[PDB]
């Protein structure tokens, strides 16, 4: 009677909505990594 | 002191640029609007409770007693 | 603007979701009540502190707009319009269009801020107080913080 018994766990996350899971997720925002620098850039043009 | 008879003016007044505080009095017949300018202190007299909201309402976004 | 900015608060307060939606995948029949309320109650508060935050903000942008309204004093006194206008009915409504534009601006700076700072704290909670703690709960206590947190920040009267 021989097994071996480790307590190894891991997590894969949702392919969709590690490595494709934290990317898919850090991308899922789109409009607040762009309006904000967009606004940004409107008011330099104004200005500059 | 100044006494200002018309909402305009007032109006006009609290949107000069040396304007720097207006504070509201409320006195059992009627209600105060006294805006600090430069030279003179402008007090306008409203004794309709309603129209008194309403012109508190309107003022430029830049305290009570 | 009312709609707009009730329909942004709920799709901000959503968003969450959306991400929480198929990464775990756990009796999303008996959990989407659950989801529902938390949206709703996060809505509501990121609603009252984007309130706080643009009526406290506003007094910073009334002179951050005063070099576009000088731009838009130079092109409207420019014309031979403005010889024989109001005079005064162009300082109206340029005020109007800028102090548009910059509720507008202002009120994306301050939701895209309260959606950035949102997801900074919640994925280090479950990463680390999963440990002693079930992780569901352990979400559940993240977000509702982070709700508690962003309404809080707007007027700060501790």
């Amino acid at each position: 009677i021989g097994f071996t018994s480790a307590p190894g766990q891991g997590g894969i996350l949702a392919q969709r909505e590690h490595f494709l899971d934290w990317a898919a997720f850090g991308v899922m925002t789109l409009p607040s990594i762009g309006v904000p620098l967009l606004l940004w850039y409107s008011s330099k043009r104004k200005y500059d | 002191p100044r006494k200002i008879e018309e909402i305009k003016d007032f109006l006009l007044t609290a949107r000069r640029k040396d304007a720097k505080s207006v504070k509201i009095k409320k006195n059992k017949d009627n209600v105060k609007f006294k805006v600090r300018c430069s030279r003179y202190l402008y007090t306008l007299v409203i004794t309709d409770k309603e129209k008194a909201e309403k012109l508190k309402q309107s003022l430029p976004p830049g305290k009570e007693l | 603007s009312s709609a707009l900015f009730f329909g942004n608060a709920f799709i901000v307060s959503a968003i969450p979701i959306w991400l929480y939606w198929r990464i775990w995948h756990m009796d999303l029949i008996q959990s989407a009540v659950l989801y529902s309320v938390m949206t709703l109650v996060s809505t509501y508060l990121v609603a009252f502190a984007y309130k706080n935050v643009k009526f406290v903000l506003k007094h910073k942008v009334a002179q951050k707009r005063e070099d576009a309204v000088s731009k838009e004093v130079t092109r409207k006194l420019s014309e031979a319009d403005n010889r024989k206008m109001s005079r005064k009915e162009k300082d109206e409504r340029i005020l109007w269009k800028k102090n548009e534009v910059a509720d507008y601006e202002a009120t994306t700076f301050s939701i895209f801020y309260n959606n950035t700072l949102f997801l900074v704290l919640v994925i280090v909670a479950s990463f680390f107080i999963l440990k002693n703690f079930n992780p569901t709960v352990n979400y559940i206590l993240s977000i509702s913080a982070s709700s508690g947190l962003i309404a809080l920040l707007s007027t700060g009267s501790k």
